[PDB]
């Protein structure tokens, strides 16, 4: 996951 | 956005784009009225960065936009880094922006309002359309 | 609140 | 990144099925949508995701987190202004  | 298409200019007139110092767009955000903008926690606003209002194409010269300073930074204190939970921040803004046809504020929710799953929304912005 | 003066075409 | 604004329309989901992708990492301030062919993406986090609602749009979602490939498959996290939105209110009013 990565924040976007 | 992967596999949007264009919006029609000036049709999410509360888009704003959030920008460094350098004019690097790094995150969106939504005005709520002329004064306060609402942005994710995690997007680590300063009141160096830059509101950019009433903006389509971020290549062109001749678009009548606004750019705001922000006065304040106001972090939601449940948020958690750890987590991601809770990722609402709210920038009040030094300069009001001046409404128009082109810029103008989206409604809130009340709290007991309902979305069912299932229902189809619209998500806007200037992200990477490919990884 | 929530009218665009621009209608979105989606 | 794109030089023009972009939309994209796409259905929200229950948080207990966007924990079959997800899991624990899915709280009750968070809701899904997506997983329908379409992605947000790095760029677009802290934007809008907007329903229509009595002829209005209204902001139901601020864009979060998702896949780190934005992939079109799986739902993005958006953080739910409804278990958000007191909190909004109380800053404006005490500011």
């Amino acid at each position: 996951s990565w924040p976007w | 956005i992967v596999n949007g298409e264009e919006a029609v200019p000036g049709s999410w007139p509360w888009q704003v784009s959030l920008q460094d110092k350098t004019g690097f767009h790094f995150c969106g955000g939504s005005l709520i009225n002329e004064n306060w903008v609402v942005t994710a926690a995690h997007c680590g606003v300063t009141t160096s960065d830059v509101v950019v209002a009433g903006e389509f194409d971020q290549g062109s010269s001749s678009e009548k936009i606004q750019k705001l300073k922000i006065a304040k930074v106001f972090k939601n204190s449940k948020y958690n880094s750890l987590t991601i939970n809770n990722d609402i921040t709210l920038l009040k803004l030094s300069t009001a922006a001046s409404f128009s046809q082109t810029v103008s504020a989206v409604c809130l929710p009340s709290a007991s309002d309902d979305f069912a799953a299932g229902t189809t929304c619209v998500t806007t912005g200037w992200g990477l359309t490919r990884y | 609140c929530g009218v665009p003066a621009i209608q979105p075409v989606l | 990144t794109p030089d023009r604004l972009q939309q994209a329309s796409l259905p929200l989901l229950s948080n207990t099925n966007c924990k079959k992708y997800w899991g624990t990492k899915i709280k009750d301030a968070m809701i899904c949508a997506g997983a329908s062919g379409v992605s947000s993406c790095m760029g677009d986090s802290g934007g809008p995701l907007v329903c229509k609602k009595n002829g209005a749009w209204t902001l139901v979602g601020i864009v979060s987190w998702g896949s780190s490939t934005c992939s079109t498959s799986t739902p993005g996290v958006y953080a739910r202004v409804t278990a958000l939105v007191n909190w909004v209110q109380q800053t404006l009013a005490a500011n």
